[PDB]
């Protein structure tokens, strides 16, 4: 097959190096059992102004979705660092909740590189996101027959906003040369404009809610994991193991090292992960290719 | 109720060199006997650092200004009393715009981040009663509150007040602001040197990562004097306290990771020509 | 030295991400779906071959 | 026939209940998807189930 031919000659014919076959795989992830708390972000009775969004950490979670499929339909539903398919196979590490209330068509501006009011004075995406953005219409919880007004949002700035920004100054905005010294005058503005939400209005003036997670996939331990049972672990042999989501091939082993408080995993010169921590026992593991050695055949 | 004080020396302030200091881990990844180079904000080395200082005698003076804080700054402050408490960041810190602030009464570390209406002269006190014993009264650095969106507060503790001749804690922080977090590195190497700041090599790890989320320009730092019986004026004394201020710029450093897994040596790109061909 | 050397920095190579997102193949299989990751596969295969 | 928002779940790499438990295009797919709404044709005042 190497020589790509059905006739040999004399010679040494260094072939591939051989290889082990990993016949067994294993599964390791912490010890979290409660769900994640679904009920009180997705379905929160008051939602925050868009220009004061809200975030909450959350941690020690299994984040498992699929209770959410007879609940709420989603809109919009886009993630960026990590495909949504692989989402059940991962552990995250440091996840972020933001919520709050925006119109029917500014939902495209919950992206980064976009420009629009909402992109530049009331919320801002950083250029590298990880994450993904939910929304859903909500036109039955946060409308009224008399008009809601309960949300408000920034019109006016000096200049736009930094990446994960927020701005709750009410100080009153200048568009001319002629200072304003408070009084809303002729070019005096109030900076935050109110939202008008009425059943009757078109599906581009329905209120919208937004929910978008930000998170780090790999770097540092993790604490919200997916619906992945653990197995037990197996040392001293080949198995394709996953240990919070890093999926590889090689053969487990004691290791004298000893990893910092902060730290996870470790990479050798290669940039290979060749040191792991265990995350249900606080151990230390190396990892080493389960191929080594060469060989020729003569004939 | 915070009141400004009075009869303070006026004098320029001194300028001293960080020999080999603000080096810091540049993420959580273990690594080991490697040479890793990276580039990240850094404080380049035998850069211009101002000294202020807290003394008591006609040399009596608190040193306290508005520092400006550009792009994230070095803090080591050392000192045996625990005069030092904590910092105040903000833009304009006049209610007009949320301020954060940072700081142990004497048993629980607060930060808030709020509308806070500060004054111009922030301090805690320290009562000195004779017969009996420091109670650390007068907790009067701002003047109003406000929404408060961010809050947390550690489980309460104790310390000591007095630890009155050399100094020995030389506590080192790092502070950058990016993408709307807060980093924070801290470290902490006893040391015995007795008026000055100690040349080395120290290593600095990750503390706490806060999403604050606002913009800061400006910030100060809080001290505590201590009054017991002298006589705005009321002999508002301080026992010893000094520290040192680092502005970060954008370098290139050459890292060293021991077999442990610890940073030990490093090496600046910018420096002189050696170091650039090192 | 010099066939030593050589040996060395063609090990050394390999912490080099030619553009990818990363510069190993787990996490990029890990984090990615098969259509999407085959992208920084091929350049990562093309980097080395090179 | 589905939901109106659930079309963008008809496309490769694709996350969700009908692209879970109903419905699942591969990976290489070669071919266009096509929909339209229906409201006039499937609807009823009565409630269509
Ligand atoms: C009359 C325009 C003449 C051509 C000007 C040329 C270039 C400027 C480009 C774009 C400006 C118009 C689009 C503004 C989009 C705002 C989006 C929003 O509000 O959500
Ligand atoms: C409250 C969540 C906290 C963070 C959990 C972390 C990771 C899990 C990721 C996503 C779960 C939410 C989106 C579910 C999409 C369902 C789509 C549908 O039904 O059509
Ligand atoms: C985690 O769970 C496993 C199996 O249930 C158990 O053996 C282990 O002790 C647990 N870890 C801790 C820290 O309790
Ligand atoms: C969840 O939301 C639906 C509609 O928004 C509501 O009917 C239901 O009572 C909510 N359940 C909880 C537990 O909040
Ligand atoms: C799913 O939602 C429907 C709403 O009509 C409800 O009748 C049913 O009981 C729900 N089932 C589950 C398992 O939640
Ligand atoms: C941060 O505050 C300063 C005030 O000193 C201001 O000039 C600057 O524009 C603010 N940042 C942004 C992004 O607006
Ligand atoms: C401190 O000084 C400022 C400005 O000089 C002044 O506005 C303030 O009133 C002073 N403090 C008190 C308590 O009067
Ligand atoms: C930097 O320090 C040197 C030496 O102390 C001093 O001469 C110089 O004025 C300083 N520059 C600044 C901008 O402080
Ligand atoms: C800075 O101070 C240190 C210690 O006093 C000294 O060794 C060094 O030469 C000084 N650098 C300059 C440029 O003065
Ligand atoms: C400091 O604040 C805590 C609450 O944050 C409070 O309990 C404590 O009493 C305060 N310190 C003093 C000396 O009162
Ligand atoms: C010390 O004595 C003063 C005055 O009697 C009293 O206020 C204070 O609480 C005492 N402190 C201790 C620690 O006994
Ligand atoms: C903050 O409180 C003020 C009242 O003092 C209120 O008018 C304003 O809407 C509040 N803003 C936020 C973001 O909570
Ligand atoms: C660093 O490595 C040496 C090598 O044996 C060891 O003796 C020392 O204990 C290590 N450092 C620490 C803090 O354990």
């Amino acid at each position: 097959c190497t020589l790509k031919s059905f006739t040999v000659e004399k010679g040494i014919y260094q072939t591939s190096n051989f290889r082990v076959q990993p016949t067994e795989s294993i599964v390791r992830f912490p010890n979290i059992t409660n769900l994640c708390p679904f009920g009180e972000v997705f379905n929160a009775t008051t939602f925050a102004s868009v220009y004061a969004w809200n975030r909450k950490r959350i941690s020690n979670c299994v984040a498992d979705y699929s209770v959410l499929y007879n609940s709420t339909s989603f809109s919009t539903f886009k993630c960026y660092g990590v495909s949504p398919t692989k989402l059940n196979d991962l552990c995250f590490t440091n996840v972020y909740a933001d919520s709050f209330v925006v119109r029917g068509d500014e939902v495209r501006q919950i992206a980064p590189g976009q420009t629009g009011k909402i992109a530049d004075y009331n919320y801002k995406l950083p250029d590298d996101f990880t994450g993904c953005v939910i929304a859903w219409n909500s036109n039955n919880l946060d409308s009224k027959v008399g008009g809601n007004y309960n949300y408000l949002y920034r019109l006016f700035r000096k200049s736009n906003l930094k990446p994960f920004e927020r701005d709750i100054s009410t100080e009153i905005y200048q568009a001319g040369s002629t200072p304003c010294n408070g009084v809303e005058g002729f070019n005096c503005y109030f900076p935050l404009q109110s939202y008008g939400f009425h059943p009757t209005n078109g599906v581009g003036y329905q209120p919208y809610r937004v929910v978008v997670l930000s998170f780090e996939l790999l770097n540092a331990p993790a604490t919200v994991c997916g619906p992945k049972k653990s197995t037990n672990l197996i040392k001293n042999k080949c198995v394709n193991f996953n240990f919070n989501g890093l999926t590889g091939t090689g053969v487990l082993t004691e290791s004298n090292k000893k990893f910092l408080p902060f730290q996870q995993f470790g990479r050798d010169i290669a940039d290979t992960t060749d040191a792991v921590r265990d995350p249900q026992t606080l151990e230390i593991l190396d990892i080493t290719p389960c191929s080594f050695g060469g060989v020729s055949v003569i004939t | 109720q915070c009141v400004n004080l009075t009869t303070r020396t006026q004098l320029p302030p001194a300028y001293t060199n960080s020999s080999t200091r603000g080096v810091y881990y540049p993420d959580k990844v273990f690594r080991s006997s490697v040479l890793h180079l990276t580039q990240d904000l850094f404080l380049p080395f035998f850069s211009n650092v101002t000294w202020f200082h807290a003394i008591h005698v006609g040399i009596k003076r608190f040193d306290n200004p508005v520092l400006p804080f550009n792009d994230g700054v070095y803090f080591a402050s050392t000192e045996k009393s625990n005069i030092i408490r904590g910092w105040i960041f903000g833009t304009t810190l006049d209610s007009k715009t949320q301020s954060l602030l940072i700081v142990n009464n004497a048993t629980n570390v607060v930060i808030k981040v709020c509308e806070f209406q500060f004054c111009n002269d922030p301090f805690l006190g320290v009562y000195y009663h004779r017969n009996n014993s420091w109670m650390e009264s007068e907790f009067r650095v701002y003047s109003s509150a406000n929404n408060c969106t961010f809050e947390y507060v550690s489980q309460p503790f104790l310390m000591d007040l007095e630890g009155k001749g050399n100094f020995k804690n030389l506590r080192e922080f790092v502070f950058k602001n990016i993408d709307g977090y807060f980093k924070i590195y801290s470290k902490h190497t006893p040391i015995n040197l007795v008026r000055d700041l100690p040349p080395g090599f120290s290593a600095l790890e990750p503390l706490v990562d806060l999403p604050i989320g606002i913009n800061i320009t400006r910030f100060q730092t809080l001290l505590a004097l201590h009054r017991s019986y002298l006589t705005s004026s009321s002999g508002w004394t301080a026992g010893a306290a000094a520290y040192y201020v680092g502005y970060l710029q954008p370098r290139t450093f050459l890292l060293k990771y021991n077999e442990n897994g610890t940073i030990t040596d490093a090496v600046d790109c910018s420096l002189d020509p050696l170091s650039e061909t090192k | 030295n010099q066939n030593a050397q050589a040996l060395n920095t063609l090990v050394k190579q390999l912490s080099s991400n030619f553009g990818a997102i990363s510069s190993v193949l787990n996490d990029i299989l890990s984090r990615l779906d098969p259509p999407e990751a085959e992208v920084q596969i091929d350049r990562l295969i093309t980097g080395r071959l090179q």
